[PDB]
């Protein structure tokens, strides 16, 4: 039934952060977690395509959207985390178009958080938990 | 457009205690973190703590335990600092600002301290002649001290003119 | 306590020469890590912040890199306005601290545009305020003796 | 058709290192790459079951065992499903990975993708050993860099 | 040119205290990092590689330690035996680079065999000194017994 | 066991070469390093190589006055040091290990350099060979002295034994 994953986020910047995922059945993704050294304000947080790491974030590639396409929207699109004065984001998000499993799965793909609302500040391949 | 006003120019006893102010207009600073730092004359920048005006959660550096106490009234939007058992360690500029717990996006123009003392154990062996001499002493010195600095500035005028 | 540590201690450089500070930390600050920049007898002002981002109203001449330990904040053209004391400060860890500061000052025609010499006055009465709180903490000691 | 995936290992430790795998069909899945910051000699290279990577290389959890066997090596019937064996360094400290293996995957049940390569301290004994240990681990000791394994362009 | 650097450059310390080198490289060498002991005037030895793993026949009250671009060598109770100049070295990048050194001896506490051990390690000392005295006579006697030649 | 070659003793740009012959461990599976210390300073690393290909690598510093050879027949290692001067009085040390540890710095051969003889070229041979006579004194006198040393430290030992 129950589904976990897990991510966590690192750069070359100031942002670290540990993201996780659980979902039951084909109910919706629950990401939760918290992200650190971001600048106060909105933060765009995206699944990209690729779990590949080999050349920072950047080959993570675009955002993860096998739909070629809110309705219009691409798949990954999770919009933004906000940062308070700590330079902290609270991530709380429910989403049913991504998934841990099947044609819509992000395990092995990646999350990454960018420098202003929607360059990367931070990714991290999307894992199985415990 | 925001400015931060601090308190004026302090000068006290040793032991003195003093509180000096920090008064936010441009900005709610429920919305920020108001710090306070330390600079001793000649010397460098210390960072002596901030509140998070939403909460009163105050951070200190522990070199300041005993010092300094920090708080803010969110209704004047005003922050405080308070320096007890003043000695000349205590002799500096203290500037409040205002920011993220990443930066400080504004400053305060800053409140200078000075603190003065051991001098008067030292004139109460005397005679009530002599302390009103060393008190008249007094004038021609900082007179002359202050004639040095105006024609110090005076020769750096010489230049641009 | 995290020691952050700068160099050169104080440096001389001509104008439109590209200029370059350092500063490490004792640890990994992982880019928490602020520049400020303070002119003699002015507040300080934040120059960058997370290491490599400008401030708001900062001359884009000044820019800012490193990552783990050590940083450097670099001004790519030197203009005279910028003869100051530079500090960095990290926040990575409690208590904040502070470098010991790279004070910079200019080596061996101008616009009219007067602001160089309108600067000597607060300059002048700010030295002349020193001196008559000196004097008045000298007096200090000599009365309480008189009192008793 | 052709899947591909990818794997940057990472620790507190001097092990660096790039892995490949590819996969056209349901044919085997070819391991590549390259590991650099060994010591001379052989070190177990797993699929640990968790791409956890929260607290270093301990999250990545136990050996990718879904069919509940024992440790063993990879041309073992007896063995874990992440059980790839040993990489060799030489004495540059460096490995060159080449693997071919059947029993993982980067789709359907056997699927590595979201989970966690491990290069380790010491050589992999595939199971042959005189203790408890070898039949969970092979003794290959401490986790010297981990990496979860996504997927490649 | 990786400048590797080490403190204290000296260091005097009572047995079974605790005693802590540091080396910091001016760039990450991500733990390609070795330790060398050399005891008096014998060779160099290695006591650890890759930061912290110890070599062969290394006591243990040895460890090593760090990343990035500081690291440390610790021993947990110290011998009078580890008398030595410690060096480090870095392999991350070349050319390899070498500490300067740090310089560690014993400031003081407080067996016919061990009296006897005592007396002969002074001899190799001696030896050696004397060693140097004849090379050094033997480089006034070359350019003379070079003219003899001519 | 890495046998080094013995103590030399050179006219300032003489060339010099020593060895370096590995009992117990092909060289072919290491790389073998050489290790420079001037007397009462620190180790610098000359250079290895890995005698499976010859492929040397070399600090700057060294390249050019110092040649690193292997032959992996006789299972030994060369440094070939050239254009000596005093800079180069030092102790020299093989070792032999990965390329993250010279897991066998060992022995070690002092190699010393010597220095005027415009005042030997132009001299009679009788006042030639008067200066040197003089050296043996000088040297017995100079060794004499360290035997007075050594034997003010036996002092202490000896004492202890009754």
């Amino acid at each position: 039934m129950e589904m976990k994953a897990v991510c966590v986020l690192k750069g070359q910047g100031p942002v670290e952060g540990t993201i996780h995922f659980v979902q039951k059945g084909s109910g919706p993704v629950v990401v939760s977690g918290t992200i650190t050294g971001l600048t106060k304000g909105e933060h765009g947080f995206h699944v990209h395509q690729f779990g590949d790491n080999t050349q920072g974030c950047t080959s993570a590639g675009p955002h993860f959207n096998p739909l070629s396409k809110d309705q219009e929207r691409h798949v990954g699109d999770l919009g933004n985390v906000t940062a308070g004065k700590d330079g902290v984001a609270i991530v709380s998000i429910e989403d049913s178009l991504i998934a841990l499993s099947g044609d819509y799965s992000i395990i092995g793909r990646t999350m990454v958080v960018h420098e202003k609302r929607d360059s990367r500040l931070a990714c991290g391949v999307i894992g199985i938990a415990q | 457009e925001v400015q931060l006003q601090q308190s004026g120019a302090e000068l006290v006893r040793p032991g003195a205690l003093v509180k000096l102010s920090c008064k936010a207009s441009g900005f709610n600073i429920k919305d920020y973190y108001m710090y306070w730092v330390k600079q001793r004359p000649e010397q460098g920048l210390e960072w002596i703590g901030w509140i998070d005006p939403e909460n009163d959660n105050t951070i200190y550096d522990p070199k300041f335990q005993g010092k300094a106490s920090i708080s803010a009234d969110t209704s004047s939007n005003t922050a405080y600092l308070q320096l007890s058992s003043l000695t000349s360690e205590d002799t500096a500029v203290y500037y409040c600002g205002g920011g993220p717990l990443y930066a400080m996006d504004y400053w305060g123009q800053g409140t200078s301290v000075t603190v003065c003392g051991s001098d008067y154990e030292f004139l109460k062996s005397w005679t009530v002649e002599d302390i009103q001499k060393r008190l008249l002493a007094l004038d021609p010195m900082m007179e002359q001290e202050i004639e040095e600095i105006r024609q110090k500035y005076q020769s750096k005028r010489q230049p641009i003119l | 306590d995290i020691k952050m540590t700068q160099s050169p201690s104080s440096m001389y450089a001509s104008l439109g020469e590209r200029v370059t500070i350092t500063c490490k930390a004792s640890q990994d600050i992982k880019s928490y890590l602020s520049w400020y920049q303070q002119k003699p007898w002015k507040s300080p002002k934040t120059l960058i912040y997370y290491a490599t981002r400008l401030a708001d109203g900062v001359p884009s001449r000044f820019s800012g890199s490193g990552s783990g330990q050590d940083y450097s904040l670099t001004i790519s053209s030197l203009e005279s306005d910028d003869t100051a004391t530079y500090y960095c400060l990290q926040h990575r860890e409690r208590p904040l601290t502070v470098g010991a500061g790279t004070k910079l000052e200019l080596k061996g025609s101008w616009t009219v545009e007067q602001k160089r010499l309108l600067a000597l006055d607060p300059m002048m009465e700010q030295e002349i305020e020193e001196i008559r709180q000196k004097y008045q903490c000298k007096r200090q000691p000599i009365l309480d003796a008189i009192e008793a």
